[PDB]
């Protein structure tokens, strides 16, 4: 034994993931003949749990009509969901948004309705995202969208307001120029930036203000505005391949599950 | 010609953790060795962290009623932090020592008579005990007690922290947490126990020890 | 980028005078590729370090530095010190640990005298996070985000014994220098002198 | 005929310092491993009783001066009773265990300048500082210092004791002790400094340990 | 960040150098990234890339072009009318474009003295001289109907074929000046 | 360069050799020229080889 110990009552480790592909296809009758020792068990027993469950005389059900696998996470969170909206105002406002995977961060201030239960499905994320905004209202604006890391000085989140921080330090970080009328759209990666390894769901204390969330996006805006019309964006974030998820977590109740 | 050796000058001498650079260098004096024995005073093995670091801790112990209504929170107890105590064995090797990777075995001992019936629930929570649903919570790693086939089950869960390795001196946020909820409510005749006793041991898989302190 | 980061660069200055108790806390050193302290009146100059300019335009630094300790003694200056580096954050109590408390945390030793007088002392990666973001860019504290993986006290592990024709105190030059160094997620960020 | 499999009754399960014979088995689950990282958040070792017993502790400190006369005891230490100390990182592999064999590794730094001149020796001595001679002191494991040749040596000394472990609540005597006498005086002009500096630097080698204890 | 200038009249003809000099505080020199990488080290060879913006009242026709060292040029940085006539800036090289079409410039800088490399803390007649390398000037023109400011913004990247010597003890924490 | 200590006497001294200017790069990082360094107590006379650093 490497630990020099024993173990005599059959529990182990629990609750590994992905036990089969949910799309449905051919591995006659399943069931019948053979009376059914996967009905009565011990669930007690983690390995009489594990035994092929029946109770009836069954057959092969058959295949599925779409070849898309409807239940793997890659080509389910493709299809972007919300995440914030916000207006501007007045000229050169600097607005700031974090991106706070806390359960505890109602919305719209935090995650909204179907960020807020899928990011609360497991414990430990890891991985860049997929943000999708759109550039709607007043056109001919000329404004500005940047990352910040953690660690590293930004602006104070959800305050709409004048921008503190200098242009070297917008320039050297990284950031995008473009106006209201060229193209009107961005899908952008979010790097993962950080000196920690992952980022967690919920959490409590000073853990939860620092461990849960990893990056922060804030916007400047200049030529805002003209003849008054109000400039509005909204936040769509999305899925990318990198990202791997970790420790599958209860899903939350059907009461913190907000929506907007 | 013949030449007299000397004594050596200098030289990297001194601990792997505790070195220092002397530039005037001797010869340690070593006279016998480790002798053998034959006869031995005691029939142990000799003490290491393998037999230290891996031994079962009593860290929490209740005693579940009849009165406890459904899903009610028996025991709300941390399961590394109970572990770092001075009264455990593990005290002598989690004070000289700061940041620490390890794993989690725990071991769930109750006893019910069979004139008893009802059921208990312990599992093992990473984070948070959040607005994730206590019907829910089969998806953790987790024990399920009952009073008809079996009284002693034992988990062995992994280390689920978001940093690299564990800080006792200040921690970010305890890495695992145990709950015990009333699975199914004590029921009893007659003169039969109203009562049963409940038990949790704990013990360290694979310990790695880091980052040595002077201070306590 | 590598030209700047492993020549030794002063980082700091501290002498070691003859009266002083034997245990006694000289200088510690915040042990992070930001740290330096010179100045200069002419010109009028904060004296930067060849690593703190290179560390400094990133949020994250890792590396295994490597502190160069230059003693200017005479040949007969003797006497020892202890460099004990004590792992963690930049913030713990450490000048609350005692000589032989100190005496427990991994160290090294150093004859004044001797046929050298620069010992390289290679820092390891003792950090609960895999790297250490720029805290110094933030104007806040918060448990979670540092600025240092550890800090090392000078101590006085030896009196120093000389004659009266030679000096009563050896000065110690602290070079910084680095193996195995790596930086990501630019900035930029003028660093601000560490006034002990 | 087809049999449904159940689960254990009896089996030896614990540890070997630690054990609990159920009369109700249940498999422990488990779940992930001991995953490596090809990036460490820390450069060293993991830490061990190798590295942790075998470091050198500061365990005496002494200023030899001119005015001690000739053969005048500066310094009597003991040597483990010293080692066992909760300043130091031994404390944590001691306090948990009672009987114990090991070996003694003495490491002694002085510091002259040259324009001084004397001798100072450090001898290890078991038992007692008896009717035996102080210039008959060499016959033990011991250390010559001088003002001419070299100022820091190290020594290693067996374990030495009648009975068969050393017992650290209650010993019996002390296995060993360290002495300083003045081997010769310490001599200077005008103007030399009339000091010199000492250490004692002490660490264990082939450590056992046996006898845990719940107790402090 | 390079710099940033705004036009106000018809015609407008602004100029602006690229100088390597330490001595030349932000705005009228390098600002901060620019100050302090740039003089890490003695000796500079290779062309640069040039990424500006087209920021504010839209529709206007302007022009930017290069003009090496020896070779005539207007007053730098001053905006005013243009002395130089058209056969001088359509010999050497220049772009055309409007606002309204594609409203970006990414451009390279080439790599034209007559010396053979350039410095970054030199003085006397030699800092005025051996620093700098380059200069970029634009006039515009159809600026201005109803009255909106055009603003412009240099921000310089780098290419491959440049190479770096010497590498230079960086800059106190006093000159890091940033805008 | 030569210079000549009595081992009474303790210091340090630095020659570094400077192309261009004594500008606002630093005094504690001139460690990155092919420089010499000085000392009371281990050698009194060092050399340096340094190339031809100009611009035309």
């Amino acid at each position: 034994d490497d630990s020099g110990g024993f173990s005599t009552t059959v529990s182990t480790e629990q609750n590994v993931p992905d036990p089969q592909v949910g799309i449905t296809t051919m591995r006659m009758d399943v069931s019948g003949v053979q009376a059914p020792v996967g009905a009565i068990t011990t669930i007690e027993d983690p390995v009489l749990a594990k035994k092929v469950p029946e109770t009836f005389p069954e057959l092969k059900p058959g295949e599925s009509r779409h070849t898309s696998d409807h239940m793997s996470i890659y080509k389910f969170m493709g299809r972007s969901h919300f995440l914030c909206t916000f207006t501007f105002n007045s000229n050169n406002k600097e607005y700031t948004f974090p991106i706070t995977l806390s359960s505890t961060s109602n919305p719209p201030h935090g995650l909204p309705s179907t960020l807020r239960w899928f990011f609360n499905l497991f414990q430990l994320y890891r991985g860049p995202l997929d943000l999708t905004i759109i550039i709607t209202g007043a056109t001919d604006v000329d404004g500005m969208a940047w990352f910040t890391p953690v660690g590293l000085a930004v602006d104070t989140p959800w305050v709409e307001k004048e921008s503190a921080l200098q242009i070297d330090y917008k320039t050297a970080l990284g950031a995008v120029r473009f106006n209201t009328r060229r193209t009107g759209n961005i899908q952008i990666r979010l790097p993962w930036y950080s000196y920690l390894y992952a980022v967690s769901g919920a959490l409590d204390g000073l853990g939860d203000k620092t461990d849960s969330t990893f990056g922060l996006v804030s916007i400047q805006i200049a030529n805002y505005n003209h003849s008054d019309e109000y400039l509005s964006f909204s936040c769509y974030l999305s899925v990318t391949e990198q990202s791997e998820f970790y420790f599958p977590r209860a899903p939350l109740n059907s009461n913190a599950m907000l929506s907007t | 010609e013949q030449m007299i050796q000397s004594v050596d000058r200098t030289a990297v001498t001194g601990a792997s953790y505790f070195t220092s650079v002397d530039q005037s260098s001797v010869h340690t004096a070593e006279v016998g060795s480790h002798q053998i024995e034959p006869l031995k005073t005691s029939v142990d093995k000799p003490g290491s962290k393998k037999t230290q670091g891996e031994k079962f801790f009593l860290i929490h112990s209740a005693r579940w009623l009849t009165t406890h209504a459904l899903f009610h929170e028996v025991a709300k107890l941390d399961v590394v932090k109970l572990l770092y105590n001075e009264q455990f064995a593990v005290q002598g090797l989690l004070r000289y020592h700061t940041y620490a990777r390890f794993g989690i075995e725990i071991q769930v001992q109750i006893n019910p008579t069979p004139f008893q019936q009802g059921g208990l629930i312990c599992a093992m929570v990473p984070g948070d005990q959040s607005y994730g649903s206590i019907a829910s919570l089969t998806v953790y790693p987790h024990g399920l007690l009952n009073c008809n086939i079996n009284n002693v089950v034992r988990i062995k869960v992994p280390f689920i922290y978001t940093r690299g390795a564990y800080h006792f001196k200040d921690p970010q946020y305890p890495v695992w947490e145990l709950t015990i909820r009333v699975w199914s409510e004590l029921n009893i005749g007659t003169g039969t126990s109203a009562y049963t006793s409940l038990n949790v041991l704990a013990r360290f898989t694979d310990l790695e020890l880091h980052g040595l302190t002077p201070l306590s | 980028f590598t030209t700047w980061t492993s020549i030794p660069t002063l980082a700091a200055q501290f002498p070691f005078n003859a009266s002083d108790s034997v245990g006694q806390q000289i200088k510690v050193i915040p042990v992070d590729p930001y740290f330096f302290q010179m100045t200069n009146t002419n010109p009028d100059q904060k004296c930067i370090t060849a690593l703190a300019s290179i560390c400094q335009m990133f949020c994250f630094w890792r590396g295994d530095l490597v502190f160069d300790f230059q003693v200017f003694p005479t040949k007969y200056h003797s006497g020892r010190l202890l460099f004990c580096f004590v792992p963690g954050n930049e913030l713990i109590d450490v000048t609350g640990i005692t000589l032989k408390q100190a005496t427990t945390a991994p160290c090294a030793v150093m004859d004044i005298a001797g046929v050298q007088s620069t010992l390289r002392f290679r820092v390891p990666w003792i950090s609960d996070t895999p790297y250490r973001v720029n805290r110094y860019t933030k104007e806040a504290h918060q448990k979670g985000e540092y600025t240092a993986i550890g800090k090392l006290i000078v101590y006085c592990y030896n009196r120093l014994t000389s004659p009266s024709n030679v000096a009563h105190h050896v000065r110690v030059n602290v070079y910084l220098s680095a193996i195995n160094l790596e930086c990501f997620a630019p900035l930029y960020h003028a660093m601000d002198v560490t006034t002990q």
